[PDB]
Formats: C-alpha cells, sequence, structure tokens
RNA sequence: UGUCCCAACGUUGGGCCCGGUGAACUGUACAUUCCAGUGCGGAGUCUGGAGACACCCAGGGGGAAGCGAAGACCCUAUGGA
RNA sequence: AGGGAAACGUGAUUCAACCUGGGGCCCAUGAAAAGACGAGCAUAGUGUCCGUACCGAGAACCGACACAGGUGUCCAUGGCGGCGAAAGCCAAGGCCUGUCGGGAGCAACCAACGUUAGGGAAUUCGGCAAGUUAGUCCCGUACCUUCGGAAGAAGGGAUGCC
RNA sequence: GUCGGGUGAGAACCCCGACGGCCUAAUGGAUAAGGGUUCCUCAGCACUGCUGAUCAGCUGAGGGUUAGCCGGUCCUAAGUC
RNA sequence: GUGGAAGUCUGUUAGAGUUGGUGUCCUACAAUACCCUCUCGUGAUCUAUGUGUAGGGGUGAAAGGCCCAUCGAGUCCGGCA
RNA sequence: UAUGCCAGCUGGUGGAUUGCUCGGCUCAGGCGCUGAUGAAGGACGUGCCAAGCUGCGAUAAGCCAUGGGGAGCC
C-alpha cells in the first residue's frame, strides 16, 4: 500500500511507544508496559 | 516560530557521506523544503549547499542530506560541534 | 586395523525409501561390535557413506567392504571404504 | 560460526545464485570474521570463497536425433502423437505452395516463356487449386 | 464456496479509517462520513439518546 | 474386472516400545460382577442366589436405556412469526 | 564509455516484444478529458511537495494460530519431449521449514495402494468401487434425422530400431 | 536426509563441505492490495516457535528508505460531495 | 480447393464450476478442509479494481437464494428489569 | 504387602476469612454558561536519560507580574 505523510507519522509514533519501560524507571519508582503491539498478533488503527 | 535545523544527524552511515561525499547530514523540521534547508544550513555554518537530499523518517522527523561544494569541507564543518 | 565384509540384508527391514539411513547405522553398530568399542566411538569416513548413499536414499548395497583402525585414550575405532 | 550473511554477501559479489557459492571449508573462521563486501572480495581473491559450475544440459543425443529425423527416421505411426494437421498446418502449406507456384509462372512471364495471356490463364488455374506442385505444373505447361 | 473462511480471504479493502474529528478509527474512507462522529455527513456531532439507558 | 464365491501375500503412513512436548470430552455418590426376581411396568447399587485375590498392557465396542442437544415429531399455551 | 579471467565471432532459421496492413461480424457499434503535435535554434537559471525499508504468503495479507482454506497482476520463448502453456525427466533460481525425533521384519487393527488361480456381477437398491478402452495413420461405418447431424457409431489393420 | 566438521556450558534439526533429494506458471523472479519496521547489525533465551536451539518473523538496544525524467501529483470515467 | 463460421467439439492451458466416492476428516489443517472422479473452458464466459442499490427495503435466469460465519425480514443500541 | 481407602501432621497450591481504605453510592448547601478574540474534542509534539499518566505547546512538566509562602526544590 501507499501510506501519506501523516500516516507515516502515526506508525511512527506507534513504533515508539512500543519500546520497554526504561530501567532507571524501576529503580526511581522502585517497581509493565500495557501498550506492547506485536505487528503480527496486534492489529492498528485506520 | 519553528525553526528549520534541528541537529546533526550522526550515525556510520551520516559520517561515510561525510568523509567520502562531503555530505552532511541533519535532522530538520517536516515542514522544511529543500530550499529552506539548503538556505539555514549555509547562514549557519558559512559553507555553500550544492544540493539538498530529504527524507521523511519512521522517526517521524526529517532527515537531509546535505552536500557541500568542494570549497568546503564536511569533516572539518562537522568537527566544531 | 583390519578389512570387514558388513552385510546389510538387515537395512530391508526399514521402509525402503530409508535404507541409506538404516545402513549407515547397521554399519556403526557392527563396527562397534566387532572392535569392542561404543557406538559413540565409531567415526565413519565420508568415503563410507557416500558408498551407501550411491545409487540414492532407496537403494543401497547389500554389503559393503570396510577398513577399521582401532585405539586412543578412551577406545575408537576409524572406518572407510576400500 | 554462522557464516549465512556472508553466503548472501558472496552471492551478490560474485553475482551468483547463493546455491552456488562455495566456502572453504578450512577458513570458516576467517569467513565468519568477513563483515563488509569488500572483506568479501579480499577472500574471493584467496579463492576462499568460489562459485560452483552452472550446468547446462547435454544436447547430445538431442542431435543424433535430430539427425536421424532430418533424414527421414523415427517418423512412424509409432512415434507420432499430434493429429495430422497438427503435424502440419494444412493451410500454411497450402501457402507455401501456391506462393511457388505462382513465383515460377511469374519467372516464366518475364522470361519470355509465357505469354500475359497463357500466364493469367495457369495463374488463375493454379489459384484454382489445379497443380498439385510447381513439378506437377511445370508437367502440364509442357502440354 | 464457504461463506466462512474461505469468503475471509478477499478481505484486503480499506473503509474504516483514523477521523480527521474525532480521532476514531470510524472514518469511512469510500463514504468519507464518520460512522463514530458524523464527520463529512454532519457539522453537529453525532450522538443519540439510545447510547444510554433512558432515565440516565 | 477381487463387487461376490473366499480370501491371501505384499508396499507406504500409522498403530506398538523409547526421549521430548502435552490438551479435551466427561465426573451426585458408591462401584469386581452374573443369573433371576422385584420396583413408576427397561436395576452394577433393592431381594435371593451364583461368582469374585490385587494391580497393569493391547483389543474390538455388549451394557452403563454411554457422551453430545431443556424433542425439530405429537399435543397443550386465551405463545410468536 | 562500460563490463569481462579470456575470447571480446560471423552467417542462418523459427521468430514473443514492437511496427504496419487485408478480410469478416453487429436487432451488440465498442469512453472522456487534460495534454501533445501543428510551431526554429544558443546560452543560462529553475524543477519545490508526498511515496520509496521489508513480506507479498503451506510463517510478514484475511481467516482468533507460524491455519493443508482464501487472496489480483507480469515473467506463456530455458533444454529433451510432444499437437501442446500436457505428462515424465532436467537446467537457472530456490529449498531440505508443507519443521519433533529414536526403536521393533515393524503383530492385531486402520488409511492409501499393488498383485491375485479357476469362475466372471453369482455381489448390491443399483456394477457403488474398481476395472476395461486409450495416442496417431489406413480401411470401414447402421437405425434415425430438423440433412446440420448421428460419427471417433460399430468393426478391421498398422505402429520400434537400423 | 546422511557422513564428517565448525561454534557453544549444552547441538538430530544454528553454520561449513560432501553425498542424497524436493519445487519448473512454481517452492523461481518482479509486484497490487493489505501488514507496519516484521528490513540490517549487535547482544540475548524468561516469552513465542507443534520437540531442541547456540537459531529466529521472538526479547533488548542501535541503524536503515536520498528522485526534474519511477509512482503520486494533473485529466477526465461509472459515479460522489 | 479455398475460406474459417459456431452461446460447436476434445482438452487438469490459464481460469471457472462442483457429479460420485455417501472415501479421508468430523474435540478437523479447516465453524464447509483433503484426495480421486467429474462439468465448463470465444462466451448469456471468467476475473481485479472502482462504483451504485439498504432492511418490510435492496438484489434475485426464483432456491424464500443473497445483503460481512447473522435472513420466511441483517446488525447494533435503545424501548427493556 | 504392592496398587490403595479414611483421618491427621509437616511443606505446598489456592486466595477465602478477619482487619485495613487513596474508590464508589446517596443526600445536602453553594454556584453555573463556553465559542469566529476559533470553543469543547481530537492529533502530534514537549523531559539529560522518558514507554504510560499528568502538565504544557516550537517560549512546550513551562515564561512574566503582584500578593502569599519559605529553605528548600527539580
Ligand atoms: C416420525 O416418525 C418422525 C419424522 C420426522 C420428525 C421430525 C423431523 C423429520 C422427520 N420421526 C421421529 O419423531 C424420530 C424421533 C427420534 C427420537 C429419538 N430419541
Ligand atoms: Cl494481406
Ligand atoms: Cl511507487
Ligand atoms: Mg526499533
Ligand atoms: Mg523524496
Ligand atoms: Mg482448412
Ligand atoms: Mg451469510
Ligand atoms: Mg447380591
Ligand atoms: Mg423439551
Ligand atoms: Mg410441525
Ligand atoms: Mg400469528
Ligand atoms: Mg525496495
Ligand atoms: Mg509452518
Ligand atoms: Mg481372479
Ligand atoms: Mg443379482
Ligand atoms: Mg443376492
Ligand atoms: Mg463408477
Ligand atoms: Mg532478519
Ligand atoms: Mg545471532
Ligand atoms: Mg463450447
Ligand atoms: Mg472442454
Ligand atoms: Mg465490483
Ligand atoms: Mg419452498
Ligand atoms: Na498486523
Ligand atoms: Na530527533
Ligand atoms: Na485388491
Ligand atoms: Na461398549
Ligand atoms: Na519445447
Ligand atoms: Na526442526
Ligand atoms: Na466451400
Ligand atoms: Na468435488
Ligand atoms: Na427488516
Ligand atoms: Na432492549
Ligand atoms: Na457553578
Ligand atoms: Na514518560
Amino acid at each position: 500500500g501507499k501510506k501519506s505523510k501523516a500516516t507515516k507519522k502515526r506508525l511512527a509514533k506507534l513504533d515508539n511507544q512500543n519500546s520497554r519501560v526504561p530501567a532507571w524507571v524501576m529503580l526511581k519508582t522502585d517497581e509493565r508496559n500495557h501498550k506492547r503491539r506485536h505487528w503480527r498478533r496486534n492489529d492498528t488503527d485506520e | 516560530s519553528w525553526d528549520v535545523i534541528k541537529h546533526p544527524h550522526v550515525t556510520e552511515k551520516a559520517m561515510n557521506d561525510m568523509d567520502f561525499q562531503n555530505k552532511l547530514q541533519f535532522a530538520v523540521d517536516d515542514r522544511a523544503s529543500k530550499g529552506e534547508v539548503a538556505d539555514a544550513v549555509e547562514e549557519q555554518y558559512d559553507v555553500t549547499v550544492e544540493q539538498v537530499n530529504t527524507q521523511n523518517t519512521m522517526d517521524g522527523e526529517k532527515k537531509a542530506v546535505v552536500r557541500l561544494s568542494e570549497d568546503d569541507d564536511a569533516q572539518e564543518v562537522a568537527s566544531r560541534i | 586395523e583390519r578389512v570387514v565384509t558388513i552385510p546389510l540384508r538387515d537395512a530391508r527391514a526399514e521402509p525402503n525409501h530409508k535404507r541409506a539411513d538404516k545402513a549407515m547405522i547397521l554399519i556403526r553398530e557392527h563396527l562397534a561390535k566387532h572392535f569392542s568399542v561404543d557406538e559413540d566411538a565409531v567415526r565413519l569416513d565420508p568415503s563410507i557413506n557416500e558408498a551407501a548413499w550411491a545409487r540414492g536414499r532407496a537403494n543401497t548395497p547389500s554389503k559393503i567392504r570396510v577398513r577399521a583402525a582401532r585405539f586412543e585414550e578412551e577406545g575408537e575405532a576409524i572406518v572407510e571404504a576400500e | 560460526t554462522d557464516l549465512s550473511a556472508q553466503k548472501r554477501l558472496a552471492a551478490d559479489v560474485l553475482d551468483v545464485g547463493k546455491n552456488r557459492v562455495w566456502f572453504n571449508p578450512e577458513r570458516q573462521g576467517d569467513i565468519a570474521d568477513a563483515i563488509t563486501r569488500e572483506d568479501v572480495r579480499e577472500l574471493v581473491d584467496e579463492g576462499a570463497i568460489q562459485a560452483k559450475d552452472k550446468k547446462g544440459n547435454s544436447r547430445g543425443r538431442a542431435r543424433e536425433r535430430q539427425k536421424k529425423r532430418a533424414k527421414g527416421h523415427q517418423k512412424g505411426a509409432g512415434s507420432r502423437k499430434g493429429k495430422a494437421g497438427a503435424r502440419q498446418n494444412s493451410k500454411e502449406d497450402w501457402e507455401s505452395r501456391i506462393r511457388a507456384q505462382r513465383t515460377k509462372l511469374r519467372e516464366l512471364r518475364d522470361e519470355g516463356t509465357l505469354s500475359s495471356s497463357q500466364y493469367r490463364d495457369l495463374y488463375d488455374k493454379a489459384g484454382g487449386g489445379e497443380f498439385d506442385s510447381v513439378a506437377d505444373l511445370e508437367r502440364y505447361i509442357d502440354a | 464456496t464457504g461463506a466462512g473462511t474461505p469468503s475471509q480471504g478477499k478481505k484486503n479493502t480499506t473503509t474504516h479509517t483514523k477521523c480527521r474529528r474525532c480521532g476514531e478509527k470510524s472514518y469511512h474512507t469510500k463514504k468519507k462520513v464518520c460512522s463514530s462522529c458524523g464527520f463529512g455527513k454532519s457539522a453537529k456531532r453525532r450522538d443519540y439518546e439510545w447510547q444510554s439507558k433512558a432515565g440516565e
């Protein structure tokens, strides 16, 4: 398919939200990313 | 008001282009045209921009490959920052 | 070391399209027994392998002359075609 | 060691199918360290990496057969599979024959042997399918 | 041809998409109308009383 | 012409044993049963007899009116379409 | 110029692509618009914006799954074969991932399947299933018929290699 | 698939060689839709992978898509607003 | 002889269809699958994409067929406890 | 006396129970419009390292003034 500039920006963001909670945040909060999305198992919008 | 240049895109590939092709890579505002990138770059580093290639990245930002003239040296312009 | 003739008649008990594999195992079990060594210790030179697969996986020869040697600190046999 | 990456690079550098690239079994360690395309070309120059030869089907037996058949053999009822019209296109064959016959008559006319009226007469009869071949035509011409 | 699994294979058409007005993946790109907020059909926002229990 | 008389032998994948992976159906309870009887007239469980040392492997499914589905037939409802 | 380790060919046939014609059919008549041509040449400047990774499927798509299902286009000119874009075999290219293995002559039983003497549909609701026949050429071909057909009727012969 | 070998704490299935095979309108090559980073590199094995795994479409971190002359863009179709 | 017509014939060319096996499967590979067999294959043909018709309404070479696994009146929420 | 039945003991599995309450439910008093000077809502951004939430808007967890507050804060 052919994505537009806006679509691309959104896919970009979704990929970014797909990172893990940084290690330091665990220490800083004395102790999960509920928005983890696999390209195969999950489906994005649009 | 938004600025054209955001910061230098420094990666292995960016280096090869700088050492081997006299090109500097930047992360620019995606509303910026090649022309605006060319100008901005010249006014900030005092060089002559010969060509500019852009790409809207999967990081959500725009990337510009700016080639300088044989008169300017990428390796040096980049070394002062 | 010595020269031995291995009978591969027992490979017919295995489904035809797979003789080669079975044959290759018989050979190993034969040298292991006749040279008093563990099947783990028998090394078959590729020559033997190629000999047994010469006519494909289903057409193995009924016998095969094999030259094997015995020795070392854990006991073993190295064998090849002849 | 895992040389699959190099296999992909070698295939491209050598410009050959991955399945034809050969890696010297005694130099896995060295090829393993090959990270760049340049690293590959270098190993190639040392012959550590090579390309196997692609085969081509032998046409020897084909040529012997082609000869027998051109000589007229191996084409008996037991060797034919297609219908007659399949083995030789009847319309195509008619174009062959009728063109030959018309060329023939064409030459005899310029040559002077035939008057534009005899020619015309013969021509029409040929197009009418009166002559099986040129020979048959020539024969008829001689009364 | 089964109306089930075998008929699920031809489903590669895009219809509903992220809406420019409400953000829901409900903008029907073929109709140019949002099934969620009414964008493309109504200036006013799509809403009905039946979206909740009568007395609430 | 193995559809049959009338079945045989063989081939391949299973099946069987071993390593690894590892569900589901179903379960009021008890339960080694069989023959008779009785009982809401179609009982592993009541009554009388008979048989019965425990556990396990493979099998083909006689019984549990086996599992699966609040009978789609029939009637009834001041039911529906 | 480039490319090739090297040689770095010449002719021919059959000829996809591509080009250009002739014929036939219609109670069927087979888009439109932008644009181009018409309408020369030098030199110079400008040519921004969006897409571009990868899969494209017996693991990247839809089907809750790394699902034996479903899912469009182009490569229809690789060799032998032959009527053939058919079978079978083989290149180029891809693959051993239609992804659990080891052992028992490996029994009973089951799935697919081969062969079965004599008989030959006795089987069965029923020839279900299986089998028979088979390509090509020559000869030859009934009733009936809307004269088109029936027809590959039927039946008989031939078939390799050198 | 098999025999050797490589790496590794660990190897039937990760890699190299040989031998043996499979796919020929496809199991090859290029792509539309659709997916959306699945692409490449490095480091890993608690998860996913019909067994195992040192491998991976898995986990983590980085990197990667460059156009006057390929598409879009422009035109108009059924038709839509 | 030429010509090459046909809702023409043969045909697993591609492609479309789905007769029999009442085979395999039937906690499936699969909420309609697999294999063999079989029908059509220049036309009332098959197909991709775009587009139109909407629920007592469409669409229907008519089977009460089809309108997203939903049809003798789709689906969702509401009326509604 | 294997396979095993019943009850308990030690350990586990499980998360009931009791205790606890940063949340709910309901009642009451007060108050009450916003938007072309572009609202409400959404999108995407924004942190040294930043995935979620909150805040904020290219001056982006913020800038200025006055008052309060106070030796801490990010
Ligand atoms: C008549 O004998 C009916 C026929 C029928 C009924 C409904 C649908 C189709 C045909 N047959 C039955 O009632 C059989 C009932 C089976 C009961 C089994 N426990
Ligand atoms: Cl012509
Ligand atoms: Cl494109
Ligand atoms: Mg990433
Ligand atoms: Mg671009
Ligand atoms: Mg003709
Ligand atoms: Mg339906
Ligand atoms: Mg008793
Ligand atoms: Mg009932
Ligand atoms: Mg009734
Ligand atoms: Mg009524
Ligand atoms: Mg690409
Ligand atoms: Mg798979
Ligand atoms: Mg017989
Ligand atoms: Mg009879
Ligand atoms: Mg009888
Ligand atoms: Mg039959
Ligand atoms: Mg990868
Ligand atoms: Mg690795
Ligand atoms: Mg026809
Ligand atoms: Mg046909
Ligand atoms: Mg359509
Ligand atoms: Mg009816
Ligand atoms: Na997805
Ligand atoms: Na950045
Ligand atoms: Na038989
Ligand atoms: Na039983
Ligand atoms: Na050919
Ligand atoms: Na495997
Ligand atoms: Na005629
Ligand atoms: Na069928
Ligand atoms: Na209705
Ligand atoms: Na309701
Ligand atoms: Na108020
Ligand atoms: Na954050």
